[PDB]
């Protein structure tokens, strides 16, 4: 196929330069987001090269390889790894990078030993097929005796947040992602927990609202705050209807009908706020915007009125308060209220929110993050969007393993346990596999400046006789047990670590010829 | 001082509403009427016993015609118009109108 | 039946007449010597519109090319397919308008005008019911203004009662050729508002931005700038020269586009803008093409339909398609943004499609309809005419033809009355 | 043993005739225009039917109100 090419601008290779492209584009992804993963990594800082480049700067290895834009054909295989792990438990998204990289660097020193690739595939079934054992037979997990559960997930949002910028903040945002995720209360909708970035003061300064905050604040001549009222939320148009008959005019024969009409519209439309007020409420929140005509209606009756909120909004006010949407009002009885105790409106950053603070069956939060600036708003937010994503699934999953760097000592161990118990064609597949496990602890300790050629070697003495829970201490630099420490992480997030990688590292080995087109307007 | 969010001008509604004329004297029952339309609008805010007026800027239909311009002299009142809608919460608060 | 003579008068109506007629050889099949190449109803029945057959199966168009020059109109004598027109529709002019107004009626259309008059009615004969006449000339031109406003006043003395479709080349706003170009446009409009019921507005000068930006080329001329500007004519006659099912004819559209007869100054363009490599990969769907005409970069004058409002809307597609879902889409438009839409129209953009696809491109819309865009460029016409007349500048070259300083006055008044016409419903 | 039926119209239920403008005044004949306009396309399916003609097979388009009425009546279109 390059001699006598039979091709117009595309080119081709196999089995000599499509393993090279595929081993050198995959090692760049994972040693670009090699220096992020621990509690010790630094951060990168992404920008573009003009017209509204709009810097956003980012931990998270999703984050990171979505945005950069990588021309390789094989390192988009891993990009999309990474959008899947942030998609599914949103964590692990820079560990899945790295561990799917390390297959493939161990995979190009079997290059030189001639060893066949589907020997590799093979021999790394076999070998994630032993791994899965050492993690479902190591997880923990908890029923009953709640008070160690909620300990055991405020040592989940503890590991989460100890990656991220929110270092010296572990005394108050683990507590703030807890009992967020705390006062769901049942499924994990990942929308009630509304998150609102306002400049101004310190991220010590965050806090979590007891109540719910809104935006587009309420009327004109309406009052402000009310006590002990009823909430009643729709999802209905109030003036400038047209309703719903598409070609139907006003066809008269003099200008005194049309003063007759219009004074009709207005009395329909007066009709509706009148049927709104029977139910007995004193505030209102429309999805749609409401016009001057309802808004005299509203402000005449001593009754509030919230404009055009969002359209996911009145969606977290029906789980915050307890009632439904209610876009049709013609019964009474069957039309459920909302429930709360001040309506009064608060000013965080130079801007009045309205504070719904003292609501009944509240479950929905609004996490006010304040940070000293917009870079570091933009990164708690989505730090704190991997740790809400890992407790959401913690609460319907309770079995957790022991993170840093004891899960993947114990994976290693089951797969050199069982390389000594095969021939010798896929016991060398199976060695490398044990060997880009005990990286991921690795590069923890030395992204902290560790010795990491002394730390791992102690990892696999103590995993080898006994030391189920014994792992990586990264605060004084030594071999601990995570039992003691409290260093744990989910079991559904350390198994789509090591489950993707190993599917994606599958995928990128068995390709030999990359037969790429040929591209639009480049020239 | 009185915040108007009303549109002194030709009746119309929301729907599409139109004039049918089919007659001689029909012409004369649209012109005469506009005027007593408009007339009802000023004779009841000059009854209320204000002299300052603020129209709200219209964007769908004219807020104050031309027609509607001369009765408010007459009656000696002053009328501003274009203000915003970003504004009246500023106006309300200050003068305390409604 | 409906008959249409077309009347090509002007400079810059023969250049644009010259590709005229090649969209519509092409679009039809039509042979310039041999009968027809034809398909089936489609083309072959509405031949007898817009051409005259022959005995023997040649066909020849109903065309009338006026020039004041005779070396403008010799390329449209033996060059791009300029020999099928009959003999005596080549009315040369061996006197030069030279861009004057006065020249053009006074001095060249005493003599000329009888007989120009006399190549209608012989075009009029074979036409068994006679619809209309159009008329493409310019505003800046000698004998657009000159043999365009005077063989449109003199074409009433024997079609009183038939429709007219004038086609009226506005002069830029940019640029400027000559000092002179607000006196021909007062005046050419002037006697326009009078007795006619149509009348387009192209700027050419507008084009060029146009043609840099969208369609991709770098050093732009004339032959580039006429062809967008045939495929606008030809999504007007697009009904008229094929059946369908949304039949409109030029009896439908000189009701259907202005709901009164003074304020009849439109803005014609089409839709898309694709350039000779970008076109192939681009796909072309139903609210792509609806959607592009509301916009300013489909526009043929130099306007901002962003800051008015239409009154009538007309829309014809080109090929095979779903016209439920062009209503749909337009009326969503009409609730969020009725500022730049009528009140009282519960359907305000119009339908109308055929089964003929154009010449390169796959699916294509054209945009006709009237606003208030025409508003603010009648006001930068009437403050150059002002400041020109009250220094009375250069005003022997047309008093000395047979005009006055009264004429000047009247067609003063009555042009600024058309933008008080315009300032009612703004 | 099928019967075919051969047809050249439109079994689609936005059949117009391109000029055709229903002024109505009231609400009460309004719904008895959308009720004819469902009533011309299902007495065209009642000549169709009780005639044997289990396969239809028509030039013009067939919308999905004539595509489900031989559906359940076990009849094949196309
Ligand atoms: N307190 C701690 N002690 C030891 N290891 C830790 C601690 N906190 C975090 N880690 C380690 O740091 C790593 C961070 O991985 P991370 O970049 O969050 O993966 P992902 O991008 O997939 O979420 C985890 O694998 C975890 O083992
Ligand atoms: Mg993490």
């Amino acid at each position: 196929a390059p001699v006598n090419i039979f091709k117009a601008g595309a080119d081709e290779e196999r089995a000599e330069t499509a393993r090279l492209t595929s081993f050198i584009g995959a090692i760049a992804i994972g040693d670009l987001v090699k220096s992020t993963l621990g509690p010790k990594g630094m951060d990168k800082i992404l920008l573009s090269s003009g017209r509204d480049a709009s810097l956003m700067v980012t931990n998270d290895g999703a984050t990171i390889l979505k945005n950069i834009g990588v021309d390789n054909p094989a390192a988009k295989v891993l990009v999309d790894m990474s959008r899947v792990q942030d998609d599914e438990v949103g964590d692990g998204t820079t560990s899945v990078t790295v561990l799917a990289a390390e297959l493939l660097r161990e995979a190009e020193s079997l290059i030189a030993k001639k060893i066949h690739p589907q020997t590799i595939i093979a021999g790394w079934r076999e070998a994630t097929k032993a791994a899965r054992e050492a993690l479902l037979s190591s997880a923990v997990d908890h029923g009953s005796d709640e008070v160690k559960f909620r300990q055991d997930l405020m040592n989940i949002a503890g590991t989460t947040l100890s990656s991220k910028l929110l270092t010296h903040h572990k005394d108050h945002f683990t507590k703030l992602a807890v009992e967020a995720v705390l006062r769901l209360k049942g499924s994990g909708n990942l929308e009630a927990i509304h998150i609102i970035k306002k400049l101004g003061g310190s991220l010590a300064d965050s806090y979590l609202d007891e109540g719910f905050l809104l935006d587009k604040k309420i009327g004109v001549n309406q009052p402000k705050r009310i006590e002990n009222a009823k909430i009643l939320i729709a999802n209905t148009g109030m003036d400038t209807d047209k309703i719903k008959i598409f070609g139907s005019r006003v066809r008269v024969d003099s200008t005194a009908k049309v003063a007759e009409i219009e004074h009709a519209e207005k009395e329909k439309m007066k009709e509706k706020v009148e049927r709104i007020l029977k139910h007995g409420i004193n505030c209102f929140i429309n999805r749609q915007l409401i016009y001057n005509y309802p808004e005299q209606l509203f402000g005449a009756a001593g009754v509030m009125a919230i404009e055009h909120a969002d359209f996911a909004g009145v969606e977290r006010l029906a789980l915050v308060t307890g009632g439904e949407i209610a876009s049709t009002f013609d019964h009474p009885e069957l039309v459920k209220l909302g429930s709360c105790k001040l309506i009064e409106e608060v000013m965080i950053g130079e801007d009045k929110l309205i504070h719904f603070s003292g609501v009944a069956l509240g479950e929905a939060c609004t996490i006010v993050l304040r940070g000293a600036t917009q870079q570091i708003l933009d990164e708690a937010e989505r730090s704190l969007h991997d740790a809400l994503c890992v407790l959401a699934q913690t609460v319907k999953d309770s079995r957790t393993v022991y993170g840093g760097g004891c899960s993947e000592m114990l994976m290693a161990h089951a797969v050199t346990q069982l390389a000594n118990r095969t021939p010798g064609k896929e016991a060398v597949a199976m060695e490398s596999y044990a060997k880009a496990l005990r990286m991921l602890p690795t590069i923890i300790a030395d992204n902290a400046g560790y010795d990491s050629a002394d730390l791992v070697a102690q990892l696999r003495a103590a995993h080898s006789e006994g030391n189920t829970t014994a792992g990586l201490d990264m605060r004084e630099g030594t071999i601990g047990d995570m039992a003691i420490l409290g260093i744990t992480e989910s079991f559904q997030v350390k198994r789509q670590v090591l489950l993707s990688a190993a599917e994606a590292a599958e995928v990128i080995l068995r390709v030999d010829n990359i037969i790429k087109a040929a591209p639009r307007k480049r020239v | 001082i009185g915040l108007i969010q009303f549109c002194l001008s030709a009746p119309k509604t929301d729907m599409d509403n139109q004039i049918v004329v089919s007659d001689y004297a029909q012409m004369d029952r649209v012109l005469r009427e506009e005027r007593a339309y408009i007339l009802n609008l000023v004779k009841q805010i000059k009854k209320t016993g204000c002299n300052v007026l603020l129209i709200q800027k219209s964007i769908l239909r004219d807020a104050l015609s031309d027609l509607a311009l001369h009765f408010l002299n007459k009656m000696k009142i002053m009328v501003i118009k274009d203000i915003e809608r970003e504004d009246i919460e500023f106006i309300c608060k200050t003068i305390g109108t409604k | 039946m409906r008959e249409i003579v077309h009347i090509q008068a002007g400079q810059c109506g023969n250049q644009i007449g010259a590709k005229f007629w090649e969209v519509i050889s092409d679009e039809h099949g039509i042979d310039p010597t041999g009968t027809y190449h034809g398909d089936s109803d489609l083309q072959l029945d509405r031949i007898s519109v817009y051409y005259n057959e022959a005995t023997g199966g040649k066909y020849v168009p109903r065309a009338i090319l006026v020039d004041l020059e005779p070396g403008t109109m010799d390329s449209v004598r033996s060059g791009p397919f300029g020999q099928i027109f009959r003999p005596d529709n080549f009315v040369f002019g061996q006197s030069g308008a030279g861009n004057n107004w006065a020249k053009g009626h006074y001095t060249e259309g005493a003599e000329l005008v009888d007989s120009v008059l006399d190549v209608v009615r012989k075009e009029a004969e074979s036409c068994d019911c006679l619809q209309g006449f159009q008329l493409t000339h310019s505003l800046g031109g000698g004998t657009g203004s000159g043999m365009g406003t005077l063989l449109i006043s003199k074409i009433r003395e024997e079609y009183p009662d038939r429709i007219m479709n004038t086609f009226s080349v506005v002069p830029s706003p940019k640029v400027s050729d000559t000092v002179v170009e607000p006196y021909n446009a007062t005046l050419s409009v002037h006697q326009l508002v009078e007795n006619t019921d149509e009348t387009y507005c192209i700027d050419n000068e507008a084009l060029y931005d146009i043609c840099f930006r969208t369609l991709k080329l770098t050093t732009p001329t004339y032959g580039d700038l006429n062809h967008l500007v045939s495929a606008t004519m030809s999504g007007v006659t697009t009904c008229l020269r094929f059946p369908g099912q949304l039949n409109a004819d030029l009896r439908k559209l000189a009701v259907n586009m202005v709901p009164f007869p003074r304020l009849h100054f439109f803005m014609p363009g089409f839709a898309p803008l694709t350039s000779r490599g970008s076109q192939q990969y681009r796909a072309l769907t139903v609210p792509e093409l609806t959607q592009q005409v509301f916009d300013a970069k489909n526009m043929m004058a130099a306007c901002d339909p962003r800051h008015g409002r239409y009154l009538t809307v007309a829309a014809v597609f080109r090929g095979r398609m779903s016209m439920k879902e062009v209503d749909e889409q337009m009326l969503n438009v009409q609730n969020k943004n009725s500022s730049y839409f009528v009140e009282w129209i519960p359907n305000n953009v119009k339908t109308a499609v055929c089964d003929i696809p154009p010449r390169g491109l796959k699916m294509a819309v054209t945009f006709i309809g009237n606003s208030t865009a025409i508003q603010e460029l009648f006001k930068r016409i009437s403050e150059q005419f002002t400041a020109m007349f009250r220094r009375k500048a250069f005003l022997h070259w047309y008093t000395g033809e047979g005009m006055d300083e009264m004429e000047f006055t009247e067609a003063e008044s009555n042009m600024n009355d058309l933008v008080s016409e315009y300032q009612q419903y703004q | 043993n099928p019967k075919i039926a051969l047809l050249n119209v439109e079994l689609e239920l936005k059949a117009e005739k391109d000029n055709a403008e229903i002024r109505v005044h009231t609400v009460e004949d309004y719904q008895a225009i959308v009720d004819a306009e469902w009533n011309i396309l299902y007495d065209k399916l009642e000549k169709i039917h009780h005639s044997g003609a289990k396969v239809v097979s028509s030039k013009l388009p067939i919308g999905d109100v004539a595509t489900q009425y031989f559906a359940d009546r076990d009849m094949f279109c196309a």
